[PDB]
């Protein structure tokens, strides 16, 4: 293995031979193997390049140093049989959690992908059975499942609640999340940042989604208006309007703090909430890999399709990859066994792709169920489940 | 002598256009930063150099002192040797097993025995200027690549273009060069005295099977290349197919110590049968 | 080079020694006429599921 | 083997035990609070009285049976190891 | 480590690349599971004497 | 005669990797459950029944 601090930082490199000791290959021995090119230092830091067995590596700053991980600072809280520590102030913060909900729906054409409209090849593929029926059914099941995931997550509210025109809620500033009527897409600014931050045949195809992006944004705005004007009630039945400061007082009671604490510090609380929402956008923009999960879904699908298309060029042992040449320069008895190899190989490739998609779809379904639960419990109400 | 070859010797391998993409190919290339033999063009005459797999011939000259090559399994007419001779007007390519002298004649325009030509070809000529050539002969065809550039070998990167693909199928194993000189005497055999000539030199390098990562720009021209087996960082680049690798740990390949010897082991086997009794019989 | 598709006048600059063009994943995207040396683009005729 | 390696874990069993010890010490000296922010120390009997309120039993029930409750807890913790060892 | 077999296996495509990628994904996932379960606390709290 | 061995050993290796993906998914579900129990039962007190 190669340890590297980045091409753009420096060309220096350290090499890790994993299951060997260099006595039988600077030099260093580790339980993970012997590491060459890095010097062992006694200081412990929060490690960033994981080597294994508690050893990590990082750029010293001018050399690559390996060191043992530090599990954080030691805090020896003062226990005593008669002492209590009680907080005198608070700070309300905002945390962003990202969750993938669905993936690209794909459909595949068996005969085209296998042998590109060749009569002799379809006549020869007819002997293998109903593999394509099975494959097509599996992919169709995945597609309908993706649609159900989006439905289950977002379409929880029954009526599209409209936002009132006078957007004053007692000092709280929701401008960063409510839809902006100026832009035509009607997405809030954070939603705009999210859409801009992430970006991205021979039989395959990418069937379109159902709920278009616009309708999903409409559902999200419905949830925001409901929760802003009626609190939890809109999730239990008829939406009952309540002034927003009283709603937050309700929630304060929910965490065991008497409401007089909110009415006496309304100004400070509103300022902290506005400031935190303002810093959220900057944090999402400056972080290089804040959207790692959604980006990973997109890239995985694209890479899968690319490798599936590239695998048509492989020969799999036949004298050539294009069907026409095989059928030109050889007699039918030998062309049969020369075309069997291509058929079976391409069929195996397509089979692998479908299996990978089933496993990944199970993964995304688990994630979508979690997302729906979070919607129900955190948005439509207040949860006492810890963390 | 010796001199390190910089990022040179790369050539277009497949005559297929590609735009703004990276491509990895396994072919016979000249390893980067490898040393190459250096020879001078004054006088003596010139030794034969084997043609292992392909030769990279670069030359910095300003007087047209080197004018051709000769390939083949021997200089005698016992085998179908090859001839390539440039000139101010055109190139003459010939395959006729013409027997050569003990040394190639120093241009008195030709010196060889009779010929039995089977292939012949002609076209426009190949003309401080560093001229580079790559000679390859694998699939029954003998191929030439070339490039002539303005200007030791410079550090600048530049790829060679396919010049000619000849169909002759002679088994080439050795090669020599051909020199010339104005108003020089010519004899079938001469000592190391030679004749005066302009300052010139020619370098020789040997190709090897390598994996190269070639970078095409938007116009279909090679601008950079990475030797996949030069150092660990280059090998890491080859797996990610990217000139820029991010911070992290990458599993590039595996190593395995090769066997150093082969042994055969059979039993004390000793029970020869009587041939000494039927041949040394007492009385036939 | 055998294939099927619609041919349209190309806008890409082939270098004089090249005869084929490729996109990512070896899909033959372009060709120059071996007679008039004109560049031609290849696009597969329309197809899909019903 | 024939090409099959078994790479080793990243956190070593000593560091995992250290993390576990951190959680135990935190919960013993500070109760739930250490999970919501700064760890605030509280006497252990008051922490258990809090939890008794949490299940709907008034805390006077704990202050009047502290001795008995502690004995029951110690005996249960002691029988756990024997149970783990005897179970096949 | 047979030359003729590597020469013949090279014709099959990128099956090995996919396999290597899948196993690497599993390994990194195992590491993340341990991290997510145990490393919830930020500071190593010590027990009083 | 070598084609058969190649294909057979490749299929065996392919089966092993698939089985490992399924088992890894199962263990990940279990690890998520363990983390949830940590958060809710150790770092607090849960009213969820049983
Ligand atoms: C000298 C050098 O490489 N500086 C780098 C620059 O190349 C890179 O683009 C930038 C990323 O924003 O980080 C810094
Ligand atoms: C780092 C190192 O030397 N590791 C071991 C060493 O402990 C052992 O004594 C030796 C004997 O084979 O093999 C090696
Ligand atoms: C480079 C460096 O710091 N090496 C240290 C060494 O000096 C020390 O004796 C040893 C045990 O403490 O740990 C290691
Ligand atoms: C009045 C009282 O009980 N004070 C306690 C003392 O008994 C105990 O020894 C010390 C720490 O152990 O904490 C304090
Ligand atoms: C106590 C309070 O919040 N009063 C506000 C008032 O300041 C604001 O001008 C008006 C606009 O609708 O809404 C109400
Ligand atoms: C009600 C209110 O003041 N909302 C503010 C707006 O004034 C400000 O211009 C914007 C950022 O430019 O952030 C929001
Ligand atoms: C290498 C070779 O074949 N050389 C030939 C020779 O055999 C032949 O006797 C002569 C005239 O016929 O022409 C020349
Ligand atoms: C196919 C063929 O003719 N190969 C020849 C080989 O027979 C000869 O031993 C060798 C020596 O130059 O050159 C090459
Ligand atoms: C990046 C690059 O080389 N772009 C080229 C440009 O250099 C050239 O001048 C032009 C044709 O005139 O075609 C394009």
């Amino acid at each position: 293995s190669v340890i590297t601090p980045g091409t753009n930082t420096s060309n220096q490199v350290a090499v890790l031979y994993q299951g060997v000791n260099c006595t039988e290959v600077n030099v260093f021995q580790t339980r993970a193997g012997c590491l060459i090119g890095a010097e062992y230092v006694n200081s412990s830091y929060e490690c960033d390049i994981p080597i294994g067995a508690g050893i990590c590596a990082s750029y010293q700053t001018q050399s690559i140093i390996a060191y043992t991980m530090s599990l954080g600072a030691e805090n020896s809280v003062a226990y005593s049989n008669n002492s209590i520590a009680i907080p005198t102030n608070f700070t309300i913060s905002v945390t962003t959690e990202i969750l993938p909900v669905s993936m690209t729906k794909t459909s595949v054409d068996c005969t085209m992908y296998i042998c590109g409209d060749s009569t002799e090849c379809s006549n020869l593929l007819l002997q293998y059975g109903s593999f394509c029926t099975q494959l097509k059914r599996a992919l169709t099941g995945i597609a309908v499942e993706q649609d159900k995931n989006t439905q289950e997550v977002f379409a929880q509210v029954k009526q599209i609640y409209k936002t009132p025109p006078i957007k004053y809620f007692g000092g709280f500033n929701f401008s960063q999340i409510l839809p902006d009527p100026s832009k035509p897409s009607k997405r809030s600014p954070i939603e705009d940042l999210l859409f801009n931050k992430v970006t991205l045949f021979n039989g395959l195809t990418v069937l379109p989604p159902l709920l278009t992006d616009e309708m999903i944004a409409q559902y999200t705005s419905a949830l925001l208006a409901g929760t802003i004007t009626s609190g939890w009630t809109f999730g239990a039945g008829p939406a009952l309007q309540i002034p927003f400061p009283m709603q937050m007082a309700y929630r304060f009671n929910g965490i065991g703090v008497t409401q007089n604490v909110l009415y006496e510090n309304q100004k400070l609380i509103a300022n902290q909430f506005n400031s935190a929402i303002g810093k959220i956008q900057d944090s999402l923009s400056s972080t290089p890999s804040a959207l790692g999960k959604l980006q990973d879904v997109v890239n995985h699908n694209a890479q899968a399709l690319n490798t599936l298309v590239k695998q048509l060029s492989s020969k799999f042992g036949a004298i050539s990859s294009v069907l026409n040449d095989i059928l030109s320069r050889l007699d039918p008895p030998e062309a049969e066994v020369q075309i069997d190899r291509l058929i079976t190989g391409r069929l195996q490739s397509l089979q692998t792709y479908v299996t990978q998609q089933l496993i990944r779809a199970a993964e995304i379904r688990a994630s979508a169920n979690l997302a729906a639960t979070k919607m129900s419990e955190c948005v439509l109400g207040q949860s006492k489940r810890v963390d | 002598a010796y001199t390190n070859s910089f990022t040179r010797g790369v050539y277009y391998p497949d005559k297929v256009f590609r735009s703004s993409v990276l491509h990895s190919t396994q072919d016979l290339f000249l390893p980067f930063f490898s040393n190459v033999t250096w020879f001078h063009a004054i006088h003596v005459d010139n030794p034969v150099l084997p043609f292992n797999d392909g030769v990279y011939f670069a030359s910095t000259e300003k007087s047209n002192i080197i004018r051709g090559w000769i390939f083949g399994t021997t200089l005698d007419s016992k085998t179908q040797s090859l001839l390539i001779v440039n000139n101010a007007t055109n190139v003459v390519i010939k395959v006729c097993e013409f027997q050569f002298c003990n040394d190639p004649f120093l241009d008195f325009r030709v010196y060889s025995s009779a010929n039995n030509c089977t292939f012949e070809y002609v076209s426009q000529p190949f003309l401080k200027n560093l001229r580079e050539f790559v000679f390859k002969n694998i699939d029954g065809y003998f191929k030439i690549y070339s490039k002539h550039t303005p200007i030791d070998l410079p550090q600048g990167f530049s790829a060679l273009e396919p010049l000619v693909d000849l169909p002759i199928g002679i088994n080439i194993t050795r090669f020599q060069t051909l020199l010339a000189l104005h108003r020089s005497y010519l004899t079938p055999g001469d000592s190391s005295s030679g004749w005066t000539a302009g300052a010139a030199a020619y370098y020789v390098g040997y190709l090897q099977p390598r994996t190269f990562l070639l970078k095409y720009n938007e116009n279909g021209t090679i601008t950079d290349a990475v030797d996949c087996a030069l150092d660990p960082l280059s090998e890491t680049k080859c797996t990610l197919k990217s000139f820029t690798v991010e911070k992290g740990i990458y599993q590039t390949s595996n190593f395995r110590v090769q066997p150093t010897e082969s042994i055969v082991r059979f039993p004390n086997i000793t029970n020869l049968c009587p041939f000494d009794e039927v041949f040394n019989a007492t009385r036939f | 080079l055998t294939g099927t598709g619609v041919l349209t006048e190309s806008n890409k600059k082939f270098l004089p020694f090249q005869q084929f063009g490729r996109d990512i994943a070896d899909t033959t995207d372009a060709v120059r006429d071996p007679q008039t040396l004109e560049i031609l683009d290849i696009t597969p005729c329309s197809f899909g599921g019903v």
